[PDB]
């Protein structure tokens, strides 16, 4: 039980990923999108806030050929912490 | 609370999001300037925020690294261990922490709470 589900890389250029998540049935404030790079992950990435209105991203920047590793985590405004259980994927390039 | 207490320093900001804490360093610091905060994922856990960039909307780029405390050490993955934060934060102002993400990440000027 992940929130949020189903995250995927839906389109990818060399140095940028179109990601993807559902778009739920039980709505959160907002999405915060993690990134970084495969075997300094976790302790080393980058980060975005977007609008629990939203379940797509880029993440852009990035270089060809290199494994990364992407989290997305859900909030709530009422709360400092994130809530548990976010969603995981790797991608290369 | 398992190892020394860094709270009292004045580069910790305790509450302070990634989007608050990309704001500050934008607003105020210059590259290299770093802060530590609370982890929103991992609670009691501490984040250190580095600028790493002045660019990527016209706010700049920072990238976040995961303080580990393991049997009354402080360590930021790897390498070397410290007993405090403040140690750790002096060490790796004269040293190189990582290169990732296209930066090389090294720290230069605190962005003090206000």
């Amino acid at each position: 039980s992940s929130v949020p589900t189903k995250l995927e890389v839906v389109a990818a250029t060399p140095t940028s990923l179109l990601i993807s998540w559902d778009a739920p049935a039980v709505t959160v404030d907002y999405y915060v999108i993690t990134y970084g790079e495969t075997g300094y992950w976790p302790y080393y990435w980058q980060e975005f806030e977007v609008p629990g209105s939203k379940s797509t991203a880029t993440i852009s920047g990035l270089k060809p050929g290199v494994d990364y590793t992407i989290t997305v985590y859900a909030g709530s405004y009422d709360s400092y912490y994130y809530y548990g259980s976010p969603i995981s994927i790797n991608y290369r390039t | 609370l398992n190892c020394a207490d860094p709270t009292s320093e004045r580069w910790f900001h305790g509450h302070l999001s990634g989007k608050e804490a990309e704001k500050l360093l934008t607003e105020k610091g210059k590259h290299g300037s770093f802060l530590v905060r609370e982890s929103q994922s991992h609670p009691g856990d501490f984040v250190l925020s580095v600028r790493t960039g002045d660019d990527k909307d016209g706010k700049s780029k920072v990238t976040h690294v995961m303080i580990r405390c393991q049997e009354l050490k402080y360590d930021v993955g790897g390498g070397e261990r410290f007993d405090s934060l403040t140690d750790l934060v002096e060490h790796y102002k004269k040293n190189p922490m990582v290169e990732t993400l296209g930066t090389v990440l090294q720290l230069k000027q605190p962005l003090n709470k206000e």
